[PDB]
């Protein structure tokens, strides 16, 4: 499906109720001048769809109660509404079509809807573009982890793999503790007590001491066994989940990142790919190795390239990473604001030729070279009067190109 | 400066008047029949009216979705730009 409209009250800079209209738009850019409320827009955004990256003071203050609500369309195509509201005390309700909810109950909702708030697979801030450029490639594998569901298992392969280790020593020692017995026996038994007996319980010692020996031994041996079978599945299932993303991942990051460094002068792009860094049975122990190379570049650390183009590889990673669960929409923070006039133009055409039905695009935009090719536009100025933002639309579709 | 050229179509319009529609201004300011108007004229005269409100100099009202906007004067906007 996708969002028709983010409905706000009192929410920061909005004094009463506001309007974020997006209707059939498929690609809409919102914009305003410095300090007219456009940059709480993301803060409503990511607020009402759950993600955590201080509640009291999110209500508007002239200097009470605040929400905001999701307006979403499936393919039916039925009506969703989602409404997280700040009460006076500063605590979260939930409410689903207008009815309360927990909070668990409402991630699930957003979750049948593939709006996946353990994989963030529907926004990009712009710290993720600092964090992605500057990650090690442990940090990396770690993400991977994150949004393919196999850190989930993290900690239990880690108890499992612990049972296994002392489990195995345990057999060890009981086994050696059997062998000795039955080396007592040997010597016990070339003792020749059937003489002695003749002419002792002590011999009921060495039987029950044995035969505890035996049913001692047979216990590790069985409790190893189920740790090792425990452990091997649940290894399995985290090598699956893991497996499965950084296929894909791999397979993507090669061409969305020529997607985003083709030019007229370099019509091929640049080259990306993705790498175990070392050999290993078990990848998600390794470090996954992003290496990047704009048109006629060619050296081994990426710390030499610009800060343009460290952006743009960035960028190609978090849209490879993403499509991998891919949303019903897609929110862009202002990242145009810091690029050149030829990144944002690849931006633009990246946008252009994916924003429609099953991705639907919602851009910060402060560069016009951007927000001009959008299929709509929310304009957010300031009210400095009734100390409030506003906001206006504008369907640019109704206007010719060139 | 952008802001300077909308400010001065502004004034003209709506020294007359109390109101004028954006898309009027925007046929104005692009000396061009509206037919012919490009999305970049469209957008950069529509952040300009965001920026003349915001520094108090203009009002903005819009009562449908994607509706007409009206622009109305206020006493900054003979004091500015």
């Amino acid at each position: 499906g996708k969002l028709i409209r983010l409905e706000l009250f009192n929410f920061k800079s909005y004094k009463g109720h506001h309007t974020l209209l997006f209707g059939d738009s498929y690609f809409t850019s919102i914009i305003g001048p410095n300090g007219s409320g456009k940059s709480n827009s993301m803060d409503a955004i990511s607020f009402v769809l759950g993600i955590k990256s201080n509640l009291r003071d999110l209500i508007y203050r002239g200097r009470k109660t605040a929400w905001v609500m999701a307006v979403y369309e499936d393919d039916a195509g039925e009506l969703h509404r989602w409404k997280r509201t700040i009460t006076a005390n500063g605590t979260s309700e939930y409410r689903i079509n207008d009815r309360v909810v927990n909070a668990q109950q409402y991630n699930e909702a957003l979750e049948k809807e593939n709006i996946l708030i353990k994989a963030r697979n529907f926004l990009v801030f712009q710290g993720d573009v600092e964090a992605i450029a500057s990650q090690s490639p442990q940090d990396l594998t770690r993400l991977i982890e994150q949004i393919s569901g196999s850190l989930e298992y993290k900690e239990e392969y880690e108890r499992l793999e612990e049972e296994v280790r002392q489990a195995t020593e345990e057999q060890a020692y009981k086994l050696q503790r059997r062998r000795a017995a039955n080396s007592e026996i040997k010597q016990y038994m070339e003792q020749s007590p059937g003489l002695e007996v003749l002419f002792m319980d002590r011999l009921d010692h060495v039987r029950k001491q044995l035969e505890q020996t035996e049913q001692e031994f047979e216990a590790s041996k069985a409790k190893l066994r189920q740790a090792r079978e425990s452990f091997q599945a649940v290894k399995q299932k985290r090598l699956e989940l893991f497996n499965k993303a950084f296929t894909h991942i791999q397979e993507q990051i090669t061409h969305v990142y020529k997607e985003l460094t083709r030019s007229e002068a370099y019509p091929l792009g640049g080259q990306a790919y993705l790498d175990i860094e070392e050999d290993t049975d078990t990848p998600f122990l390794s470090g996954v190795k992003y290496h990047a190379m704009p048109p006629l570049k060619r050296f081994r650390d990426m710390e030499h390239l610009s800060g343009g183009e460290k952006t743009m590889a960035a960028l190609a990673l978090l849209f490879a990473i993403h499509s991998y669960q891919p949303s019903p929409f897609f929110v862009l923070d202002e990242v145009d604001a810091a690029l050149d006039n030829a990144n944002v133009e690849k931006i633009k055409k990246y946008i252009r030729e994916h924003a429609g039905p099953g991705m639907q695009f919602i851009v910060i935009s402060l560069k016009p070279a951007l927000f001009q090719a959008s299929e709509s536009l929310i304009g957010v100025y300031r009210d400095q009067e009734a100390n409030t933002s506003r906001t206006l639309t504008l369907d640019l579709r109704k206007y010719r190109h060139h | 400066k952008a802001i300077v050229q909308m400010a001065k179509i502004l004034r003209k319009e709506l020294s007359e008047e109390k109101e004028v529609i954006f898309t009027d201004v925007l046929k104005s300011q692009a000396n061009t029949e509206p037919e012919n108007i490009t999305k970049r004229e469209a957008s950069r005269g529509f952040f300009d009216i965001l920026s003349l409100a915001t520094e108090g100099c203009i009002g903005l009202s819009q009562t449908e979705a994607f509706g007409n906007i009206k622009i109305d004067a206020k006493p900054a906007l003979f004091e500015r730009f």
